[PDB]
């Protein structure tokens, strides 16, 4: 994509009540957004190529 | 069949009978008809379904394949994931085939060994007052009306009642 340098992405899971503590000096992605797992249950990731049809 | 009835000594079936799976077709002088044991049908049905249920879940859990994701150089354990979802998924259509060939070998025989209960619960309650056929007919020997038939049908054939009667037939006909 026109460039020869790396992004190597890391994540957590940060439980209730649990701090995550940074310290960087340089090449640091800093985070802005997360996401709170706001519903657990079953789920699949699903490999298609198909779209929406509107239907249930 | 494995008991010789269906498509045996009996060569065909019957379009006319329409109410159940096995039965009797009668001819007499107040004319013919067709009629259905009402026991044989029922323990068949209930059988059927029995086994139709029994094959339908029994699997409890047949495998269900759930998709997994492994990165480039995981291609071990992708390859492990892919030859056990593989397997399983090959090992339950086996059962799933073999269960519905062996069944249906069972359940054509299980309608044959009834007709040929069903003959022999008619041939065992005339004995001789009757001549077989050998067709899956019997020639009484006697008058049976319609009550008679009904007798016959539902097992409460009265042997000795008719004997008589039959004796004197059976005497004339080997005298000539
Ligand atoms: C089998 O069928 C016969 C005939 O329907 C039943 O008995 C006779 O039924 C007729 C009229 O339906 C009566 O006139 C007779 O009195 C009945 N009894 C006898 C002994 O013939 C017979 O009951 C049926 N089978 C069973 C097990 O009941
Ligand atoms: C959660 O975190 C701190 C320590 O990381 C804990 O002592 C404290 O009780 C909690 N913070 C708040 C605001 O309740």
């Amino acid at each position: 994509n026109g460039q020869s340098g790396r992004m190597e992405f890391f994540w957590t899971i940060l439980k209730p009540n649990d701090a995550i503590n940074f310290e960087s000096n340089g090449n640091f992605i800093a985070p802005e957004y997360a996401y709170k797992i706001v519903k657990k249950g079953d789920s699949t990731i699903m490999k298609s190529e198909l779209e929406y049809g509107n239907c249930n | 069949g494995l008991f010789g009835a269906i498509a045996g000594f009996i060569e065909g079936g019957w379009q006319g009978m329409v109410d159940g799976w096995y039965g009797y077709h009668h001819s007499n002088e107040q004319g013919s008809g067709y009629a259905a044991d009402k026991e044989s049908t029922q323990k068949a049905i209930d059988g059927v379904t029995n086994k139709v249920n029994s094959i339908i879940d029994k699997m409890n859990t047949q495998f269900e394949a759930v998709g997994r994701e492994f990165n480039n150089l995981e291609r071990r354990i992708e390859n492990l994931n892919k030859k056990m979802e593989d397997g399983f998924l090959d090992v339950w259509t086996y059962n799933a085939e073999l269960l519905v060939l062996m069944e249906n070998e069972r359940t054509l025989d299980f309608h044959d060994s009834n007709v040929k209960n069903l003959y022999d619960k008619v041939r065992l309650q005339l004995r001789d007052n009757a001549k077989e056929l050998g067709n899956g007919c019997f020639e009484f020997y006697h008058k049976c009306d319609n009550e008679c038939m009904e007798s016959v049908r539902n097992g409460t054939y009265d042997y000795p009642q008719y004997s008589e009667e039959a004796r004197l037939k059976r005497e004339e006909i080997s005298s000539g």
